[PDB]
């Protein structure tokens, strides 16, 4: 229970104390309460800065990447589908996380899967319930190479089985950074000769996901689309920064084109027009 | 192993139930009742603090 | 067993959940926590920091640093309108891209007082006084200086103290406002005016630059989350 | 009054008569690594006299039309004395800083600078999918320079004063430790910046910790008889320095 | 536990005290207990005014608007369907809420969805379970423009996913008025020159809902119909008013045609006929 | 964190269980046991209150 | 797990429910409450107020 | 009954579970435990034992 | 709560105490802390050897054997399918269990069943939900001989019924070894004349599983595939051994082909190349 | 019949609930909080133990 500050009463004054005059040339942000400019009354203000906390601002489920993969095709790479784990491919969740320089959050993942029946000659089938497998793979793990390859066995790796017709799956992920905070910004190279790649990409190292259909070769292909919703919680954030003005270009850098700082007025002085 | 705390309700007009189930801390719910703040390191980032009555680097 | 029956609300995913989900990798040896300086626990600590408003956004000065300069110079008689702008932190074309404008563009219902701060960046020998008014609505926009001083104003002088503070108080029917452009809640009309001209001695340039800063007072608040209207993407970023 | 400020660090002393204040970062004074945050185990070298001292970088001029400067600052002191040597021979380095920027002008001059110390200022390239060379983000003590227009050079940093390189709104760039050198009152600007990083002790060649940005907002306007050349001089000094992991020389 | 008042005993009286004579010309409503007209006995009456409270009278689920939208058509506006949030389109819930001038209630919304298969050549399909998305949008939010437009992502907005074959969804909504009470009546304009619109409509400002099918382009269109049931609770109401006699005309005003005050008798004095 | 109160039953012929689950007050159940009333501001809206025995503005 | 079995009555919507449903926007900063004069807590306070009866309802 | 509603996470199998499952053959008379010498309770007791490194691995 | 050891401070030394010199010719593993070679500072190290315990290392669900059997065919042995219970047919779970010589663990079994519709002329059926029966059989039990044989009745044996569309089944199995520990290694014969079989196979004696479809002769065959996931817990292990270098060959022995001890370098001394 | 113990969380920055349901011990959950170790029978497997300061079989 923490309220905002109230308003103290004031009166007619003639003093050498000057709240209006300050030195903005020192970087000190002035602290003038409205009780020092005009004659403000007593206000018992009960506003609570509740829904502006760093926990409340970022703990909303946001999409990161759509994954599309069918259950039977002609090529083995259009069946299952993988994804390298990153939060920097959709500008909303990325732009909300790029207020800060370093953050420390646990991730709570929720998958939402929809199945679209493709068009063919024999669409009138009696199709049983589909099944989905989502195998997390740590950095350096084995590479699945087919829908029937024996690397999908999960002797150790985290996996989840879902059947269409239930609530969507949900699992939590603890803090997995090897440093102390997920670096949304890293100004440096990879090689110690100041060469290689420039990122922002040297410190991703999150691993990758994999998707496949557990069911066998069906007699009708079904386009599956799964949506990943990250939901951070227990959030601590440090050393903030202003948000991004220009639009994004890619995921592995910060590059852009220059944008005008705002939209023009075509006048400079307001009037009744 | 129960914990009782007040709900979030407005002024001038509770005591819910919370039981910690799973064997980790990454399963604990989001701590959405931290209202604490201190604008003392984004305003006043200074040595020789101002008074607001003195002429402030006279 | 145990006699239980579901309610309307079972088997749905909601964005604002607070329900305990199991971990995927148990007993995870979490790396220790480090005391990093400059910790944010509330975005309102960020919103109350001074930041520069692009006031001079007139017909391609936004593609430059020129947009932050408010020009001011010696006049013939007295009493002209240097600048002036509506008070809509989130729906204006002036304070739209400032830090207060960005944070309030992530919100919908706000309240509280707003500080403006005016650094004078002219020469060290020129003086001049400037009427910094605030006209609450119901009437229009005050067209001359005589109509401007019938609101909350301040008469600011230029001396050793190069920066002023116009602390706009809170005069409102409702508790909270709206961020979006609407008719039911209008705020006020800042209008700056020459109290005197700019007297400058010889061998000094005539024109100078005033800057503007913006922040929030002790009782500033925001209420509803939403998406900001600044995110304009088409496809994914492969 | 409090306009006269003195700073003594080792064997180099800055005395200014029209200072403004000292902005101590985000409130936290520099400190050695306390052993609650200890990661590596071998004993570090803390010189404290031959390292914690003021090193002067190159001086740049400010005409009527100059647009800006930026310095990377674990890299611009690559070859400044025993800070440079103890940067080279080690592997992990931790140090605070103390920025001081000299720039003087008479009373018949006007203008205003902006001295912001941005951590992790990762800059965008001029072209969209081009690799930046190392000799354009930094040049050591040789200052880089912003361009006010839309810069379109090859292998070059995106030079635009209304984006600050990162694509942020440059008016909103005052959340960091900032001071305003308005030329009517102030002689200099002082920023004591502590070491903000996600790792306790980091390398000092692979990583660019932060970027000091001087961007003029009010241009250097003056009469037709005054002195044209008004330089800008920057002199910093590390604080609480220590060095971990002595190895053979070089960096590759 | 609050009972109604009992009956006190009375007897033969000859007094100057006159309960029968009162002054109705002052607006005072007379307070005559039946123990002051005739000789009433002792009655221990155990009636409890339970199911007439303002909480009990309005806390019933009532429909507000039917929403109809198909899963594949030729035009993109007949797929998903939106609705601007208002309670003044069905006369039952509106007429029950228009006893009062100002009310303060939290809303508890329940959606009921039915799917009707359309007629075509190829109705013999093997259709999997349908999925529905209901994205709340605050006033000023982004405008969805297709069933595949990327504004349906819900980076912040409230949403709900339902699969046909379960209990209907239910969510609560707290008190969202910017004033202090939902104004069922506002006598005023929008412009301060007493012009613009007249309402009753200036103070709606509730936001709007959106509906779509999460599934892809099916090979058979299915007409979906979702019903919204508001259910207020924790209700406080002030300064009442008599109910509405004439029938309603529209949703954005109070306009009507004159109706006779009741139905006639064709006599005036009763008898055994 | 339990609350026990009486059920609604008729005269001349209980103690249920209520646990507050969710972290808000808009999730609390409908308070359908408020039987309080006062017809003192819809009847008798007056100054100089009547007695019912005096002739009531004589 | 926990041994539980449903009853006849599961998965139905009823008009007169009194069951606790989750909120859609948590931690909502509710606007304060105001003392408005003329509060109704029972419709029986309204029903006991004098009002005029249209007695003469004879043929238009 | 009892008012309960499922969460996203119901009806899934996860590799790292720690949930109590029923036995298939109850009241099973477990054979007794024997003090075997050389007990490992942590693989780090095994990892800190000296072992020979094949250093000279040059071309067969 | 057990931490790892910290670092004690040290200084310049000139002693006859020699931590560097030890006698490795006694089998004693030397115990030199880094505070005895160079001048190490004070380190308050908070590492916890948590996820390296013998419980945490082996308590992961791992596949052992895939079982494939159809619901109607021409031969009675391609319908139901049996499996003799052993953990030594997949090299991952086997190689993780072959650190040790003897272990004592309870088994927690989870079956994952998928149904693939075969290809025929009349695949457009209206198929109800499949049902599966998994009858454990102790060593010496009756032999099921058909899908309709009356040995599937389970008058005593453990069984489980599953219907497709739910969470996968799970049951626990207590410690069933007749000795004191499951012998992953037994160096000996079966006959007391040191003849017979050599194993590793004399001490398996675990019983066998059986699978069938409870449903009758369908009008379309459906290929069923069930995966068995063992998950040990409450684990105590004794007298360890180094892991296996060469690849496996069979399940009933330890036989192999010789493998090179590592991969060559083609140099012996490192340099900047 | 409840048991309360601490969750697994890191240093420098709980009390969950455990109820034993089924009638056996093979249904009890995995004891994943045994951090105990003793490398005294894989290192130092010896009689006449070393000192690390004496020359160790001189």
């Amino acid at each position: 229970v923490v309220r905002v500050a109230d308003t103290m009463p004031s009166g007619p004054s003639n003093s050498e104390s000057i709240p209006a005059l300050t030195a903005a040339e020192t970087g000190h942000t002035s602290q003038v309460v409205p009780s020092d400019t005009i004659q403000t009354r007593h206000v018992r203000n009960f506003h609570v800065r509740s829904e502006s906390s760093v926990e409340n601002f970022l703990s909303r489920s946001a999409c990161v990447y759509i994954v599309e993969y069918k259950t039977r095709d002609d090529t083995p790479d259009k069946m299952y589908d993988s994804w390298v784990i990153n939060t920097r491919q959709v500008a909303q969740l990325r732009r909300k996380l790029e207020f800060f320089t370093y953050v420390r959050f646990d991730v709570e993942v929720t998958f939402v899967i929809t199945s679209v029946q493709d068009d063919s000659t024999r669409q009138n089938t009696d199709t049983p319930a589909l099944t989905h497998q989502i195998m997390y793979v740590p950095p350096g793990g084995p590479i699945p190479q087919a829908v029937d390859d024996y690397n999908w066995q999960t002797s150790t790796n985290p996996s989840v089985f879902w059947t269409e017709g239930n609530a969507p799956p949900r699992m939590s992920i603890p803090f997995m950074s090897v440093g102390n905070a997920y670096s949304n910004f890293y100004d440096g190279w990879s090689h110690f000769s100041q060469t290689g790649v420039y990122g922002f990409n040297t410190l991703n190292n999150m691993g990758k996901l994999y998707f496949r259909h557990v069911n066998d070769k069906t007699i009708s292909p079904i386009t599956s689309k799964v949506r990943i919703y990250f939901k951070p919680k227990h959030v601590k954030a440090w050393v903030p920064r202003p948000p991004r003005l220009c639009e994004y270009t890619h995921k592995d850098n910060v590059d852009f084109e220059p944008k005008g700082v705002t939209t023009s007025r075509t006048q400079l002085t307001i009037s009744n027009s | 192993g129960a914990q009782v705390s007040t709900q979030k309700t407005g002024a001038h007009e509770i005591h819910y139930t919370n039981i910690n189930y799973y064997k980790d801390a990454a399963s604990n719910s989001a701590n959405r009742q931290d209202f604490t703040q201190d604008p003392g390191k984004f305003t006043e980032p200074v040595k020789d603090i101002m008074v607001k009555s003195l002429p402030a680097l006279n | 067993g145990l006699p239980v029956m579901n309610t309307p609300g079972s088997n749905q995913f909601l964005t604002s959940d607070d329900y305990q989900s199991p971990t995927a990798m148990p007993q995870f040896d979490v790396t220790p926590e480090m005391n990093i300086p400059g910790e944010v626990k509330n975005l309102m600590e960020i919103a109350e920091v001074d930041s520069v408003v692009p006031v001079n956004n007139v017909n391609e000065n936004v593609n430059s640093l020129e947009a932050y300069r408010i020009p001011v110079h010696s006049v013939t008689e007295t009493g002209a309108q240097v600048f002036g702008f509506t008070l809509q932190p989130g729906a204006d074309t002036v304070m739209e891209r400032t830090l207060l404008g960005e944070i309030l563009n992530y919100y919908a219902n706000w309240s509280g007082s707003i500080k403006l701060t005016f650094m004078y960046c002219g020469s060290a020998m020129a003086t001049g006084k400037f009427l910094l008014a605030y006209s609450p609505p119901g009437a229009g926009v005050p067209k001359n200086r005589r109509e401007a001083m019938l609101g909350t104003h301040i008469i600011w002088d230029i001396g050793l103290q190069s920066s002023c503070v116009l602390c706009v108080p809170w005069i409102s029917q409702t508790h909270y406002r709206f961020v979006s452009k609407d008719i039911y809640t209008d705020a006020g009309f800042i209008t700056c005016w020459y109290q005197t001209s700019i007297v400058v001695p010889a061998e000094v340039q005539n024109q100078s630059v005033i800057l503007c800063f913006v922040s929030a007072c002790n009782d500033f608040s925001v209420r509803l989350l939403r998406d900001s209207p600044f995110v304009r993407q088409t496809a994914f970023y492969q | 009054s409090d306009r006269v400020r003195s700073i003594t660090l080792g064997n180099s002393t800055i005395t200014t008569q029209e200072s403004a204040n000292v902005v101590v970062g985000y409130g936290v004074w520099p400190d050695y690594l306390s052993d609650e945050e200890a990661t590596a185990e071998d004993q570090p070298t803390q010189p404290d006299v031959a390292t914690c001292r003021f090193y002067t970088l190159d001086s740049v001029s400010w005409m009527k039309e100059s647009q800006g400067w930026w310095w990377k600052f674990p890299d611009a002191l690559r070859d400044m004395g025993l800070f440079g040597q103890n940067m080279q021979y080690h592997y992990l380095g931790r140090s605070g800083y103390t920025i001081h920027v000299q720039c003087n002008a008479s009373k018949f001059h006007q203008g205003c600078l902006l001295v912001v110390c941005v951590p992790e200022a990762e800059m965008g390239a001029a072209n969209i999918n081009e690799k930046i060379n190392r000799e354009h983000l930094s040049n050591g003590e040789v200052a880089n320079t912003f361009s006010g227009t839309k810069s379109s050079n090859t292998n070059d940093v995106q030079q635009a004063v209304f984006n600050a390189g990162m694509g942020v709104a440059v008016g909103n760039l005052t959340i960091f430790p900032h001071q305003w050198i308005n030329l009517r009152t102030n002689n200099c600007a002082t920023i004591v910046m502590p070491y903000i990083n996600s790792v306790p002790m980091d390398n000092m060649f692979r990583h660019y910790n932060f970027t000091l940005m001087i961007i003029p907002f009010a241009k250097l306007d003056y009469a037709a008889g005054s002195s044209t050349y008004i330089p800008i001089t920057v002199t910093v000094a590390p604080m609480c320095a220590e060095y971990n992991g002595l190895r053979l020389a070089g960096h590759q």
